[PDB]
């Protein structure tokens, strides 16, 4: 889903539950929301203006030491990863729990003022599991590591650290 | 060697092979079929039938698949059923008579000489409904799992035609051959001839019963892209009024095709054929879901006898099961054993689960011989935070309850909750279809996003919630019709999450009277803490420890297949009398609320009597009111605010 705040752009004087018009019951069914919002800057906007003018000067994408993969072969890779049915180690199982309680304790007991949004839920714990499964499938790996959930939690938190810029 | 044309069937060779099986089968599937006492396994069931007159032989087809000598036959009756069942009609009669002649016996002979015996083969393999039924599958055994949306009137179909002769005082009869009545032009000449003068007289003829039924079909898997199909199927005599709207069913029969006439003018036939099922068996019940209310269906339990069919309506149980049931009922913690085993994946919430259990039992249903009626139910609402059982509970109820339509939100409005009139395109006539609540004349109707249903729609439930009936006056119909449904609802507060700093009566955003006319309201607020949510998280992630949760037998809980056998006994067989001594603790509990309305009182009796259906008590005792009132108060945390 793509959505815009009440005034197109954000207002920093409004807490997100008021900046956002959506009700938090529906929002809790989004396992991630991205506060993908812009702030003007001296440097960062320069590289963007290069990429857009480069890709408008011609179809081709930048001369990085990289190639952007052809989509149909990526579709084949995804179709193979979909076949994988990964299982969670007890090592991560007990880590996911403790991270969740610290998240939920912080989310409730501290984060109900100012910039604070929402609440931690069972559903966001299941989100971390499904994301942790997804990472392990992209590894083509039959098991889910402690190395996976420490990435999944990052995407959950990073989606709103934009808000502090 | 003899063989049927187009066919791999030898009559006598199958005849002896079926007898060889029929006189020697003893549960060999348990030995052979997979990794899973008795004897003469069918002979007991045949010598059972002959005194009861129940001419039907219901056959577990997979008996043959496991057995050593009739793998040669399973793939025949599956693929040639019209002919192979025509053999079984004969062999079973001869195989009944072998049990006569080996017996010193009374005169069974004088009728079974003439009477007819049949087979209903049902226990066959699964299929993707209509869709996998490519034309190679034409005229084969098939089964379907699904439900009924409508059934036509009974249709008269010719089996002996009659001819009346306009002269000369002789009639004629002819039996129908494969869809034709070859009417003789000649006047049965040997009396005399007149070339063309003879009549056909309707009311002298002999007719079959026929009936047509519309099945909403629901496969165990459906491909990505699909949508529900309304199959149309036909049922013959001894199955008419077997099954009807809202029933959840496994049915088996022959997949068929037939042309259609393009118009009522001329015999041009559409080449793109129509398809249907000719029903041979219907399995009215399952082990996983409970039994349709025996008080409600009392009209048909005798009709099955009066119609002479034993197509079963209610689960059979043996003494070895009832003995276990009674030995289970004696334990002190049944009151919590069910409340755990009702949802082995749902954590705590045992106040909620328990009152839901007491909904499923219903309680007591009573009438005054003309003038009035009362019924055992409780109508339920769930309120408080998201991220909780609410939506999953509505599934487990739905998948246990034999009847109920999972209505939802703004997607469900009056014309489709109660009945509607619509054009049946397959014949182009106006016909009446049962709405969602009418289909739910029993069991549970499970409602979600209850407050996001409109101001106009809610007004139907406002009558139904206790009056359990709906009354209609729109074009073509004026009637009041039964709506015996219990009702269960999921709701969320005003705004979002929860807000204890506002009174619950406002917070729910549901009007005070309708909220009162619910019999039990649950407040399910989260109120987060360590040492609960941690224990929940361990429970959830154990579902991902083993990628299917077979170790869920831990934390001991009843097999569902026993729990449903318990409830469908207690529900069926106990009528708990509210004793005159129970009043004195009951009235004070009501008056203590008054210091709120009779719906609480009218609920407590319907809830406490269910707590006597549980433990199978014919009479209510002063204790069982005490847990019922506490449940009401604690369901809304009445001590806190
Ligand atoms: N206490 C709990 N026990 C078991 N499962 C839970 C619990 N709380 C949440 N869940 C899980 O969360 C999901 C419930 O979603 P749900 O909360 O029903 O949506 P809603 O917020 O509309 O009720 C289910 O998959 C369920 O297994
Ligand atoms: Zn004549």
């Amino acid at each position: 889903a793509a959505a815009n705040p009440l005034y197109g752009r954000y207002n920093p004087r409004l807490s997100p539950l008021d900046n956002i018009n959506l009700p938090a019951a529906l929002l809790s069914r989004f396992d991630i929301l991205f506060l993908m919002l812009d702030i003007p800057s001296r440097d960062d906007d320069e590289k963007l203006a290069e990429h857009v003018t480069y890709v408008h000067m011609h179809n081709k994408q930048p001369d990085l030491d990289f190639t952007p993969v052809e989509p149909s072969k990526m579709r084949e890779y995804i179709a193979y990863a979909k076949t994988k049915r990964p299982v969670m180690s007890e090592a991560v199982n007990d880590y996911v729990v403790q991270a969740y309680i610290r998240l939920r304790q912080d989310s409730k007991r501290e984060m109900d003022s100012k910039f604070s949004f929402g609440q931690a839920t069972p559903r966001t714990l299941l989100g971390i599991i499904r994301l942790s499964q997804a990472l392990a499938k992209l590894r083509l790996a039959d098991m889910v590591d402690i190395d996976d959930v420490e990435e999944a939690l990052r995407l959950v938190r990073v989606s709103k650290e934009s808000l502090y810029q | 060697l003899r063989i049927i044309w187009g066919t791999n069937v030898s009559i006598q060779e199958c005849t002896t092979n079926f007898r060889n099986f029929l006189m020697s089968f003893k549960y060999k599937f348990r030995k052979i079929l997979d990794e899973r006492d008795e004897e003469l396994y069918y002979i007991k069931q045949l010598n059972e039938m002959r005194e009861l007159g129940t001419s039907n032989l219901n056959l577990d087809a997979r008996n043959l698949l496991a057995y050593k000598q009739t793998e040669d036959l399973y793939h025949q009756l599956l693929n040639y059923p019209q002919e192979v069942i025509s053999i079984m009609d004969q062999t079973i009669k001869d195989c009944m008579v072998s049990l006569i002649v080996d017996n010193n016996l009374d005169y069974d002979l004088d009728e079974i000489e003439t009477k007819f015996y049949k087979v209903r083969p049902y226990n066959v393999g699964s299929c993707k409904g209509m869709r996998e039924l490519n034309p190679n599958d034409i005229d084969k055994l098939i089964n379907l799992k699904g439900l009924v949306l409508r059934s036509t009137p009974v249709i008269p179909d010719m089996k002996v035609a009659f001819f009346k002769c306009n002269v000369c005082d002789h009639t004629m009869a002819v039996e129908i051959d494969r869809g034709v009545i070859q009417e003789p032009a000649r006047c049965e000449r040997i009396d005399c001839n007149e070339p063309n003068s003879m009549s056909l007289i309707h009311n002298r003829c002999s007719f079959a019963d026929k009936q047509v039924i519309k099945l909403q079909e629901t496969p165990d898997f459906v491909p990505d892209g699909q949508t529900p199909h309304s199959i149309s199927l036909c049922v013959y005599d001894e199955l008419v009024d077997s099954c009807r709207a809202g029933d959840r069913i496994e049915v088996t029969g022959t997949f068929r095709s037939i042309p259609i006439r393009a118009n009522s003018r001329q015999r041009v036939l559409k080449s793109l054929y129509k398809t249907y099922v000719d029903v041979v068996h219907v399995k009215k019940v399952s082990d996983k879901r409970l039994d349709v209310d025996t008080s409600t269906i009392e009209q048909e339990l005798m009709q099955n006898k009066v119609d002479h069919n034993e197509v079963e309506e209610v689960r059979q149980i043996t003494d070895q099961d009832l003995a276990k049931i009674r030995e289970v009922a004696a334990r002190e913690d049944l009151y919590s054993l069910l409340a755990r085993s009702i949802a082995p994946s749902i954590y705590e919430l045992e106040d909620v689960k328990k009152g839901i259990l007491l909904q499923l039992f219903g309680g007591t249903n009573k009438t005054f011989t003309k003038g009035g009626r009362y019924r055992g139910d409780i109508n339920i609402l769930l309120c408080g935070d998201p991220s909780t059982s609410k939506s999953q509970i509505l599934q487990y109820v739905h998948k246990i309850t034999p009847r109920g339509v999972y209505t939802s939100g703004k997607g469900s409005s009056a014309v489709g909750l109660t009945a509607y009139i619509t054009r049946d395109v397959d014949t182009k006539q106006l016909v009446l279809e049962s709405g969602a609540l009418v289909l739910s004349d029993g069991g549970v109707c499970c409602i979600d996003e209850f407050d996001k249903m409109s101001d106009s729609t809610r007004s139907v439930l406002h009558e139904v919630m206790e009056q359990q009936t709906i009354s209609i006056a729109k074009a073509g119909i004026i009637t009041t019709l039964n709506a015996r449904s219990s009702i269960l609802a999921s709701a969320n507060p005003i705004g979002s999450r929860y807000n204890p700093n506002l009174p619950v009566t406002e917070n729910i955003d549901l009007p005070p009277p309708l909220l009162s006319r619910f019999d039990l309201v649950y407040l399910v607020l989260d109120k987060v803490d360590e040492k609960n949510d941690r224990e929940l998280a361990k429970h959830l992630t154990n579902l991902y420890l083993e990628d299917k949760p077979e170790h869920i037998s831990q934390d001991d809980v009843l097999p569902v297949e026993f729990l449903t056998m318990y409830i469908s006994y207690a529900k069926e067989h106990i009528h708990p009398i509210i004793t005159e001594a129970a009043k004195t603790e009951l009235v004070r509990a009501y008056v203590g609320m008054r210091k709120a309305t009779t719906r609480q009182l009218e609920s407590m009796i319907r809830l406490a009597e269910a707590h006597a259906k549980m433990k199978l008590k014919n009479v209510v005792e002063l204790e069982d009111v005490q847990e019922a009132v506490r449940l009401i108060r604690s369901a809304i945390k009445d001590y806190a605010t």
